[PDB]
Formats: structure tokens, C-alpha cells, sequence
């Protein structure tokens, strides 16, 4: 590289931050999103004890933190903290002052308007970039997959979308938002181990309930006949060693945790699972491009990793769609960086050049701007 | 007095041999140490290096069950297209 | 906020170190004197930007290494 | 420290030679004919001072560094500049990163094989292949082909 | 094979990258001469009555003013990044601290005073 | 040395005062902490009799007095004992007034407030010091190991205590302070001794049992085989010669005395022995730096000299543990003195100068400062 | 005979503090020596634990490149399928 000016492809997410410079194949830096200050006292002197560590710091001396994540579900609860990770994500992780490189940060679709008009006022006054454009997270995931049309699923860890697109025209009418996603499996996994006698409660422990569940749970392709063998025999009890020993072994918890993307009523959620939300999303659609989008469902974001979901899912919309259309489920493998490569392969078209929100443009119509012709 | 010039004699005697057998052993434990800490050294190497293949064996392990996962879908998705 | 605040007063200490220029009572000797004297201050500026930049080059290297001592303790 | 031998520079190993006449007053009648301080120092504290024999033992092996056994009048010296320490860790440490600045030209932060070399070659000094080698893993503690600050630092450690 | 030899070539290694040093440090203020000669728009001071004068003054405060900035903002920079050098360095320094930090006894009697006072005034030396 | 100013590390201890400037190896000056009036009526005039012989100096005359330990357990019991003593240590063992010098304390963990703050009073009103500081007896011992983690288990002549830290943080609800310590294994020697006919009470042949136990006494690595071994051989029986001659023979009382420390219902005590209550205070702490206190475990203060001490309590830890971690007992030969080098490096750093109790603090605020902020 | 019974005494105190040092010196060489074979077994033990985990490694490597090229064969004839 050279003269010139490169593009900075950060995403925010939730549970990862994932960032880059445009036109590569894979995030430079990914991260834990985590802020965790120290809680006990401290009593050696001059160890250099910091006030906050942050990203993949934290993950380490996670013993005598208390961790918060500064992203609830999509929004951001906690600007200060987020304002600390981005910090961070520049000048440590990729070390180039944002001074002189674009950005394209990701926002989930139906987020509130504060949340994206405080997000840009950040970028252009304490980070002082000279452009920024943000982009919703599955535009991104459909262009990583090198399609056009599709109904793309993104089940990320904070919340779970579902934008049908067709042809290049996004139809606002027909996505589908729903708060489920990893944050409350963890939370659920958690919850159903204290069946068996282990507790974690620790906002450090859900790091390892985490682990448990990213290692060990896969999603069954049919749940009874899944509870009935688990239930019997014993071929499925798999074992994991703890961060100090004590090895634990999961039975049947290992495809109930999953499950309850299929099932929200498992932790009290009303609506339909993933399985039916994307039906409902391509039923609000068209009656001719319905084909389309049967034909080409895309799989995107980290929860869709669960070893075996690709089969569930098509084995559901093959029960509830109409007989004679062929249903097929794009699963790259890939799937995490999805939305990133996404990102780097938008930032790094031509056509794309003149869509920046310039910093003048800003200057002269406030942080509302983005809500504008530059969208 | 002869006596006490026999009892000072064989206490120098005594004396001087004890200050050798002193000696040695000092320069033992001073040799006997340092190997200590080369092999100790040695045994961190070890540790960290068998850490390391075990880190990649367990990686090299998740990635076969999944391709192997989808190698079994494949295969039955090809026989019902059949 | 800060930031917007951080940029008004980056601009208002440019806008203090922005000399009051007045020159309806100097004749053109002192208009050339102070005319030098800005000269001089700009030359002043320049080397003190040079000297900057010769800085951030080292601490830029010195980034480097540092970074390459948190790989060997990685 | 390094007064004593500018001042004994422009003479020869001769004050060693004195020292043992000095010896020959307190520490005369030398048997193993090996590496032996220890003796005369606590002669030397017999004359009133409180017995303590860490000193001494950190004397006598403050001359042997080779490893080897063989303690050589240099050896004798080194230990005798490196007891007593004024200006030492090679002055200022921020000469030495400087140094170390001027080691990296490339800005990379390791030193590999090419850079050590290319400043061997402007000292002009004539080393050995194993001696090379015995300063690359000096240096190189982890022997990896790459040198850090800290690495060179080591290497450097006690180096004016 | 001998101790003093092999410190006498650490000493020649240490004074040849001082030379060096010096050397790049010449081309450093030379660079530093050329660069401010360069930059620097000289004092044209010919044939220029009042009004023209006025504007020029004007003119080139503005552009004082400018590169005043860009100077400010270089040294925010720096800043910056010696702040970032010196949290590293404390970074480095807990990560190699513990026991490195100088452990010295103060047993070990100087061997020049023992030598001093057992002698009398004939261990000068020392 | 010169100009400046040096600090004082005195280290009270029980059993043994250990003293001496800070930045040495070695405290300067140590001798056991009794003070024992003379008891006889005194017939020869003008001999220049003392009314109380401190220190060492009453260890040579121990046949005609009542040596009485002015510290029982941790706690200070006798005040114008302990003055004495301290008094002694600055004027004779030192000879440097303590108008012209910092001074740094050490204290056990969980001891009462009253003595801590009757200890600063006594150093600023009596003594007149300039500054001084209380540290816990632990901390500094995990100083002198050149650590930062570790969970380490500091047996001193009063009381043992178990403090673990992660990182430089102190985890306040882990501390396990038990009251078995060498004085209860020299009473309980003393009480085994009279199984073969020797019978020590004199306060004063309390010191010769003491004497006994650090010379002869070895921890064994098996209870019960060596019990069995030492009941059929003779190949243990070791003999040693009292002050006056009659050299008296210790049996299988030479590793039933120092086994008290990992069984001490034998003194009648409830508790769990050292080797439980260093893995109760390991499995206290979160889960995930359960690791590295297993790895870092650290031994201190005197009554860990014993030979072999190091091995069974790695056996039993390793018993208790879970069988992947690793168990390794970090043992230094300058055990004794661990604490005292530890506050020497600890006094002698830059960033602890500021940490000092000034007195004008002290003078503003009352001798509850001590509890403050400044610790 | 009093001086030299008064130094024959002081001799044995000498002697007596020389026993001492020998015998501890002595424990400490047995200790040492002791922990270091310890530690050089457990080095050699960590040492055959790290080149087994590379043969896995190796082999898990082989498996993984032979069932990636199947996949890719099932791949293309299932797009024939289509
Ligand atoms: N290999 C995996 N198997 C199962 N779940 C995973 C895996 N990797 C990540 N996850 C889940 O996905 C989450 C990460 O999702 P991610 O796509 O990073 O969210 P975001 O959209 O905020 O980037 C993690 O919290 C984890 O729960
Ligand atoms: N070499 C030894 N072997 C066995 N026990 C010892 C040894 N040295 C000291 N002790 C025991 O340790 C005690 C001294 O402990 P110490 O660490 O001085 O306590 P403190 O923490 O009060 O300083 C003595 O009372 C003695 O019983
Ligand atoms: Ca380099
Ligand atoms: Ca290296
Ligand atoms: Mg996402
Ligand atoms: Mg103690």
C-alpha cells in the first residue's frame, strides 16, 4: 500500500467487536466487548493497576473484574463505556489515528434514532474522522455472499433479524426483529446447568457458561426423539474441563440450550422461533418473488454456528412452506465474518465512493444528517 | 597442662577438617543449585511447548467433526436427490 | 459534551495565539520589522514541527518495538 | 573502578604482583595454587570487623563468568570493576535505546541476523563463528532470531 | 577466552554506535537547516510601499495562524504518543517487574575503605 | 551512605524481633522478644543488677529469671513490655534514635483494632518517629518471592494465616487465620517429652525444648508407615545434650511434634490442618484464577523450616486437588527472614513514598488514622 | 595451664560451630540434589507429552485435508444435482 486513502470497516456488534481495513478477507483485530473495572482493594503498591481494561485484557484478569457489556441488545446502553472500547479499537488494535481514514460502522435494522445520531455525533467530534457511513448489518451479510436477492437471517448475539431483499430493493415492510439471540441462550444455559449441581453466577462465570455452550451444544434435527435417547442411553454425556478442574458433564442440557431459538417459550418469550418468523417475513412479501426467496435463505451472524442448524431449519420451512417449492439454505462457512467481509467488499466499491457523510455536510445540518438522503 | 595441650590439639585437628569438610559441601550446593535452576528452566520450556501442541491438537479436532458434520448432510441430501 | 468542546477550545486557543495585527500607527520601517518578526516566529514554527515530526517518527519506532516486546511476552 | 586501571593502564600486571606483596603479609603460603579470595578478605575482617562469609563468596564468584573453571587475571579485573559501580549500565539507558534506535533501521523492533551482522561489520571486530553464535544467544534468549530492547538490554547488560 | 579483551570490544562497539549516533544526529540538524530554508518563504523587502506591506503582514499572519495549527496538531500527536510510550513502558515494567527489581546488601563492605583503614594511607588506588 | 534519609523495617513477630534498614539483604539485628525479671532475692551488693534483662542478653541469664513473651498470639497482651522491647531495639541493637527515621510495622491479618491503633500512638508519642506504616505480615512475604499472584501461607511462631492475592488484589474474604503456630507444637513437645521420663516446666527449659524442636523434629512424609517403622527399628532414635550433660533420646516424639500442624486434634484443636486450609482458601476464590494459585503456592515464615515440610503438603495438596492442575510449592532457603526482605523491598521503593502516615496526618485526624485511607 | 585451658575452650566452641555448619550444609545438599531429580523426571515425562500431542496434530492434519477434498467432490455433484 501506498498513497491513498483506506477505508476503516469497523462493527460494532455485540459480544465481538470486529474491525479492519476495507478490501482484505478477515477482521484484523477481534475482540471481546467488555469494560470490566477492578472491585476488590488492591495492596500492592506501584503494580501499575490500570482503571478499566478493556477488550481482550479483560478477558484475562476476568478474575477480579466485574465485566459489563456497553451494547444490551443492539442499542447501547452506556456511551461512555462504548466510547472507551471504540478508543480502544482504534489506536490499540489497528493503531491509525482516525483522523485520516473513513468509516463504516453496522447498526441493527429498527433501532432507535438516538442511538444512531449520538453514534455519529461521537465519530465526528471526539474521534474527528473525515467521513462516515452506516449501514444495517445484513445488507452487508447479503453482500458477502455474492447474491442480489435472498431473505438473509442474522442471528447475531444481541438480537436476531431477518431482511428479505430482492433484486437489490430492500422491502422495509417485511423484516422481522426479534430479541433473541446468544446473550439469552447463555443466560439460559446457565440456568438449566443448576439442574445437575453446578452454579454459575459470577458475571465472570458467564464467560466460561459461554464456553460451554460455543464448545459442547449443537442443535438437535428432531428434539423428542433427541430427549428420548438422551434419556435412555447414555452417548451423549460429553465432559469439559473447568478453568481449575473439576470436569463437568453435560447430558442432555447439550441440544436444550439451543433449542430455544426454535422454542421462545423456553425462557417465557412469546413470538415463534426462528424457524417461523422467516416464513411469516417472506409470507409479508410479494406473491412473486416468494420463489426467489425460498430458494435463496441465507445464513448469517455467530449464533447460526451451532453444529446441525442448517438441517433444522430446512427441514421446519420445508414443513411449513408449500410442497412444490425447493427450499435451499445458504450456510457459508464463513459464517462469523460474514457481515464484515460484507463490509470491506461495499467500502471497497467505486460506486460507493460519493455516499460518505463529509464532515462539512454534517457541519451544516447537525447530527441529523444521517437520517437524510445520506441514509 | 598436658592435658589441656592434648585437648588443644585434637580440637585444632578436629577444627581444621570440619572447616574443609565445610568447603566441599558449599561448593556442592552452590553446582548442585545451579543445575537446579538450568533444569527447571528446561522443564517451563517443556511445559509450554507440549501446551501448545495440545492447543493445536484440540483445534485441528473441531474442525474435523464439522466438515465431517457436513460431508454426512451432503451425502444424504445427494441420496434423496437421487 | 467534550468533543464539541474539545474543538471549540482547540479554536479558541488558535484565535488567542492569532497576534492582534495593527499597523495604522507604525511607519513601513516598522511594518518591515514586524513583518521580520513574523518571519522569525514562522521559522520558529516550522522547526518546532520539524522537531515534532523527527519525534513522532522515534516514538512511532518506539511503538514498534514495544509492540514486539508484548509479542515475545505473548 | 575504571580510574584504578587508567591510573595502572601505562603499567603492567605488576600490581597484582603487589597485591601479593600485601598478600605476602597476611595471606602468604598459598597451596591449591587455583582460584582462592575468600582467604585473604577474611583476613582482612579477622582484624576486628563481624564475620561474614557472603561477601567473600560473592568475590570469588564475581571473577569466574566463563564457566569453564579458568579465572585469568582479567577475570580478576572484571570483578574488580564490577564491585564497585558508579557510571555504569552503560551511562544513561536512554544512549542505549538510542543505540538500539540506530541498531533498527528498518523500524521493524527485531533484530534479525542482517542488522546485528551489518553493525559487526562497521565495528570491524574480528569474532569467531562460535563466538557469533555465543552472543546471538546471549543476546537472543529465546533464540528465535529476533532481538528486542530487553533482548539487547541483556546482551548489553553491564556494558559501557 | 579473556574477560577484559572481551569488554574492551563491548566498550569499541558501544563508542562506534555513539559515533554513529553523532553522525545521524549532524544529518539530523543539517536536514533541519535545509527544511527551515527551504520552507520558510524569504523577506522580498524591495520596492514595497505601506498599503502593500499591510497586506502582506495580513497574509502572512494568516498563514502563521495556519501553520500554527498544523503544528499544534503534530503536537497533540506527540503528546499523545509519549503518553501512549510511557503507559507501555509502566505496561513492560509490571510485566518484568517482581524480581528484578535491585536486590542489594549492604554486607559487602566497599573493598576500598577495608583496604583504606587496615593500610593506613597506602591503598590509593581504590 | 550520606545524605538522605533511610527507613526503619522492624518487624515485632512473636518469638523472634527481626530488625534492620531498609535496602539490605539480611535484618541487622535479631533476638528473641522476652523480657524476664529475676525472680531469686540477690545476696552479693553493687553487682549492677537490672530490674528486667531484654532480648538476648536474657537467653544468658535464663537460669535465675521468668522470661515471659510480651506477644501471645498475634496480639500484643503486656503494652509496657512490648514499649521495652522496642525501646531496646532502636537504642541498643541499632543505635539509631528514632527521630530521624521512618518506620514500617507488620501486623498479622484479622487482628484487633485496638492494638494496631495503640501501636501507631505508642511510635508517635513515645518514640517520636517521623512516619511510620502497618503492613500485613503476608503481603510483604509474596514481596521477597519476586511474585505478583500466589496464595501464600505464612506459619510464624504466633499465629498462621493464608492470605491469597491474584495480581496484586488481595481477596479480603479468603484470608483463613488459624492460632496453631511453634509455640502450641513446643508446648505440645513438651508435654510428649514426659512419655520417656523427661519433664520440662521452667519457663526457662521451655527454651530448651524450643531448642529440641528446631534441631531434631522432621515432618513426616507418611504417618502411619513411619509410626510403624519407628515402633520395630531404632534406626530413629537421635540423641542430643541438654545444657548440663545427661544427653536424653527422642523416639517417635521426633515427627509427632511438627505433624500437630497438619492434625491438630492432637492439641484438641477442631480445625483442619495447615494442608485443608490452604485448599478451603484456594476453592474460596473465583474460578478462574483457581490456576494460578494452585501453581504459585508459597510457603514463609519460621515454623515452615521443618525438613520435608515441603513434600507432604505438596502430597496432600495434590490429594485434595483435582488431578489436572498442577501443584507446585514454592520453598525458598531464606524462608525465616521472607517477610522482613519483603518489607526491606517494599520500603525501599519510589511509588510506596507517598504512602507513609506523616504525622501532622496523624496529629489532625487521631490515631484512627491508621484504619484511613493511609492503611 | 589456666590461658591455655581458658583457649582450649574457646577451640571447642569453634568446633562445636563448625559441626553445625557442616551438618547443615550437608542437608541442604541432600535437599537440593533431591529436588532436582525430581524436577529432571518430570521435565523428561512433560517433554515425551509434547511430541505424542505433535504426532496427533500431524495426523489430525492429514484428516482434515482428505475430508475437505471430499467435501468439495459431494459439493460440485450435489450442484449437478441442482
Ligand atoms: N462456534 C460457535 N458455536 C456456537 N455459538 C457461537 C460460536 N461462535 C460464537 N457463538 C455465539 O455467537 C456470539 C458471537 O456473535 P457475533 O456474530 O460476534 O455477534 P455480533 O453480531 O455482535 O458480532 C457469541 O456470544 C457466542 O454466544
Ligand atoms: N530451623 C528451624 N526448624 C524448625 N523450627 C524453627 C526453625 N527456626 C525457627 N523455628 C520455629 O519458628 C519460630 C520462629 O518463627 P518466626 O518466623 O521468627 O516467627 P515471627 O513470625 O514471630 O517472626 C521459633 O519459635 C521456632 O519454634
Ligand atoms: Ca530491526
Ligand atoms: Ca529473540
Ligand atoms: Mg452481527
Ligand atoms: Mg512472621
Amino acid at each position: 500500500d501506498d498513497e491513498e486513502t483506506t477505508a476503516l470497516v469497523c462493527d460494532n456488534g455485540s459480544g465481538l467487536v470486529k474491525a479492519g481495513f476495507a478490501g482484505d478477507d478477515a477482521p484484523r483485530a477481534v475482540f471481546p466487548s467488555i469494560v470490566g473495572r477492578p472491585r476488590h482493594q488492591g495492596v500492592m503498591v506501584g503494580m501499575g493497576q490500570k482503571d478499566s481494561y478493556v477488550g481482550d485484557e479483560a478477558q484475562s484478569k476476568r478474575g477480579i473484574l466485574t465485566l459489563k457489556y456497553p451494547i444490551e441488545h443492539g442499542i447501547i446502553t452506556n456511551w461512555d463505556d462504548m466510547e472507551k472500547i471504540w478508543h480502544h479499537t482504534f489506536y490499540n488494535e489497528l493503531r491509525v489515528a482516525p483522523e485520516e481514514h473513513p468509516t463504516l460502522l453496522t447498526e441493527a435494522p429498527l433501532n432507535p434514532k438516538a442511538n444512531r445520531e449520538k453514534m455519529t455525533q461521537i465519530m465526528f467530534e471526539t474521534f474527528n474522522v473525515p467521513a462516515m457511513y452506516v449501514a444495517i448489518q445484513a445488507v452487508l451479510s447479503l453482500y458477502a455472499s455474492g447474491r442480489t436477492t435472498g431473505i438473509v437471517l442474522d442471528s447475531g448475539d444481541g438480537v436476531t433479524h431477518n431482511v428479505p431483499i430482492y433484486e437489490g430493493y430492500a422491502l422495509p415492510h417485511a423484516i422481522m426483529r426479534l430479541d433473541l439471540a446468544g446473550r439469552d441462550l447463555t443466560d439460559y444455559l446457565m440456568k438449566i446447568l443448576t439442574e445437575r449441581g453446578y452454579s454459575f453466577v459470577t458475571t465472570a462465570e458467564r464467560e466460561i457458561v459461554r464456553d460451554i455452550k460455543e464448545k459442547l451444544c449443537y442443535v438437535a434435527l428432531d428434539f423428542e426423539n433427541e430427549m428420548a435417547t438422551a434419556a435412555s442411553s447414555s452417548s451423549l454425556e460429553k465432559s469439559y474441563e473447568l478453568p481449575d478442574g473439576q470436569v463437568i458433564t453435560i447430558g442432555n442440557e447439550r441440544f436444550r440450550c439451543p433449542e430455544t431459538l426454535f422454542q421462545p417459550s423456553f425462557i417465557g418469550m412469546e413470538s415463534a422461533g426462528i424457524h417461523e418468523t422467516t416464513y411469516n417475513s417472506i409470507m409479508k412479501c410479494d406473491i412473486d418473488i416468494r420463489k426467489d426467496l425460498y430458494a435463496n435463505n441465507v445464513l448469517s451472524g455467530g449464533t447460526t454456528m451451532y453444529p446441525g442448524i442448517a438441517d433444522r431449519m430446512q427441514k421446519e420451512i420445508t414443513a411449513l412452506a408449500p410442497s412444490t417449492m425447493k427450499i435451499k439454505i445458504i450456510a457459508p462457512p464463513e459464517r462469523k465474518y460474514s457481515v464484515w467481509i460484507g463490509g470491506s467488499i461495499l467500502a471497497s466499491l467505486s460506486t460507493f465512493q460519493q455516499m460518505w457523510i463529509s464532515k462539512q455536510e454534517y457541519d451544516e445540518a447537525g447530527p441529523s444528517i444521517v437520517h437524510r438522503k445520506c441514509f | 597442662a598436658q592435658k589441656d595441650e592434648e585437648k588443644m590439639e585434637i580440637q585444632e585437628i578436629q577444627l581444621k577438617e570440619a572447616k574443609h569438610i565445610a568447603e566441599d559441601a558449599d561448593r556442592k550446593y552452590e553446582e548442585v543449585a545451579r543445575k537446579l535452576v538450568i533444569i527447571e528452566s528446561d522443564l517451563e520450556r517443556a511445559e509450554e511447548r507440549a501446551e501448545l501442541s495440545e492447543g493445536k491438537c484440540a483445534e485441528l479436532e473441531e474442525e474435523l467433526k464439522t466438515v465431517t458434520n457436513n460431508l454426512k448432510s451432503l451425502e444424504a441430501q445427494a441420496e434423496k436427490y437421487s | 459534551g467534550k468533543r464539541q468542546t474539545e474543538r471549540e477550545k482547540k479554536k479558541k486557543i488558535l484565535a488567542e495565539r492569532r497576534k492582534v495585527l495593527a499597523i495604522d500607527h507604525l511607519n513601513e520601517d516598522q511594518l518591515r520589522e514586524k513583518a521580520k518578526e513574523l518571519w522569525q516566529s514562522i521559522y520558529n514554527l516550522e522547526a518546532e514541527k520539524f522537531d515534532l515530526q523527527e519525534k513522532f517518527k522515534q516514538q512511532k519506532y518506539e511503538i514498534n518495538v514495544l509492540r514486539n516486546r508484548i509479542n515475545d511476552n505473548q | 573502578d575504571d580510574i584504578y586501571k587508567a591510573a595502572v593502564e601505562q603499567l603492567t600486571e605488576e600490581q597484582k604482583n603487589e597485591f601479593k606483596a600485601a598478600f605476602d603479609i597476611f595471606v602468604l603460603g598459598a597451596e591449591d595454587g587455583c582460584i582462592s579470595t575468600k582467604e585473604l578478605g577474611k583476613v582482612m575482617r579477622m582484624l576486628g570487623q563481624n564475620p561474614t562469609p557472603e561477601e567473600l563468596q560473592e568475590m570469588i564468584d564475581e571473577v569466574d563468568e566463563d564457566g569453564s573453571g579458568t579465572v585469568d587475571f582479567d577475570e580478576f579485573l572484571v570483578m574488580m570493576v564490577r564491585c564497585m559501580k558508579d557510571d555504569s549500565k552503560g551511562k544513561s539507558e536512554e544512549e542505549l535505546s538510542d543505540l538500539f534506535r540506530m541498531f533498527d533501521k528498518n523500524a521493524d523492533g527485531y533484530i534479525d541476523l542482517e542488522e546485528l551482522k551489518i553493525m559487526l561489520q562497521a565495528t570491524g571486530e574480528t569474532i569467531t563463528e562460535d563466538d557469533i553464535e555465543e552472543l546471538m544467544k546471549d543476546g537472543d534468549k529465546n533464540n528465535d532470531g529476533r532481538i528486542d530492547y530487553d533482548e539487547f538490554l541483556e546482551f548489553m547488560k553491564g556494558v559501557e | 577466552i579473556s574477560a577484559s579483551r572481551k569488554l574492551q570490544l563491548k566498550t569499541l562497539m558501544l563508542q562506534i554506535a555513539k559515533q554513529e549516533l553523532e553522525r545521524e544526529a549532524e544529518e539530523r540538524r543539517g536536514e533541519k537547516g535545509r527544511a527551515l530554508s527551504t520552507r520558510c518563504q524569504p523577506l522580498e523587502l524591495a520596492g514595497l510601499s505601506f498599503a502593500e506591506l499591510q497586506d502582506l503582514c495580513r497574509q502572512l499572519h494568516a498563514r502563521v495562524d495556519k501553520v500554527d495549527e498544523e503544528r499544534y496538531d503534530v503536537e497533540a500527536k506527540v503528546t499523545k504518543n509519549i503518553t501512549e510510550i510511557a503507559d507501555l513502558n509502566q505496561k513492560i515494567f509490571d510485566l518484568r517487574g517482581k524480581f528484578k527489581r535491585p536486590t542489594l546488601r549492604r554486607v559487602r563492605i566497599s573493598a576500598d575503605a577495608m583496604m583504606q583503614a587496615l593500610l593506613g594511607a597506602r591503598a590509593k588506588e581504590t
